[PDB]
């Protein structure tokens, strides 16, 4: 029994590391979204104020 | 001893936490980058509007 | 009350993908449970069982495992007549029982 249980879990535990890597890739997708959102909000708000001044 | 199996659980969780933490660090760095790149682009727009305003003057 | 026996070193907690379950078994059936419990779900490590204590009828053990295992494990535990008692190191509750034990036994006197 015990040796087969050790081999089985040593295979299966890799899916936990894979799903954590996918969670990290989702946090990086949120990084790309929030970059574009923050840059858009800042640039458009100030571009309009600069335009109105001139 | 149970440390055989317990350290395999903790190893997968520590690896998982490292990947998630590294992505969270990148997320914070990207938010700072958005401020820096926005600050550059609004000044470039102001400089273009200034050159146009000086030409109209 | 679990306040008689529980200590932090027997538990794996405070984790995104890890859980501790707690299960009671009769003292004769414990000799089968020691192997059978690892069959109740996938995503269970070998030697995941830490015993907290025995008594005149039974044993209680912590089982350490990944989060995907737990609902299959608990349902198959109930199917095999093993009894769930998931006291996941409730430090506030063990301290409250100790405080009321010392207080009530003093205050009655």
């Amino acid at each position: 029994s015990d040796a087969d249980v050790q081999k089985q879990i040593k295979h299966m535990m890799a899916f936990i590391e894979q799903e954590a890597n996918e969670k990290a890739e989702e946090i990086d997708a949120k990084a790309e979204e929030e970059f574009n959102i923050e840059k858009g909000r800042l640039v458009q708000t100030q571009r309009l104020k600069i335009m109105e001044y001139y | 001893s149970q440390s055989q199996g317990i350290q395999q659980l903790l190893q997968a969780e520590k690896r998982a936490a490292e990947k998630v933490s590294e992505a969270r660090k990148r997320k914070n760095r990207r938010l700072k980058q958005a401020k820096e790149e926005a600050q550059a682009e609004i000044e470039q727009y102001r400089l273009q509007r200034e050159k146009e305003f000086k030409a109209k003057e | 009350s679990l306040a008689e026996i529980v200590k932090k070193d027997d538990f794996v907690l405070d984790s995104e993908y890890l859980v501790t379950l707690l299960v009671v078994v009769p003292k004769l059936n414990h000799n089968d449970w020691i192997k059978q419990y690892e069959t109740l779900a996938e995503m269970v490590v070998p030697r995941s069982s830490n015993v907290l204590s025995e008594d005149q009828d039974s044993y209680l053990c912590n089982v350490t495992l990944f989060k995907k295992a737990v609902d299959d494990f608990r349902h198959k535990a109930r199917e095999n007549k093993f009894i769930v008692r998931d006291f996941q190191y409730n430090e506030e509750e063990m301290r409250a029982d100790k405080e009321e034990m010392n207080r009530l036994s003093t205050d009655k006197k």
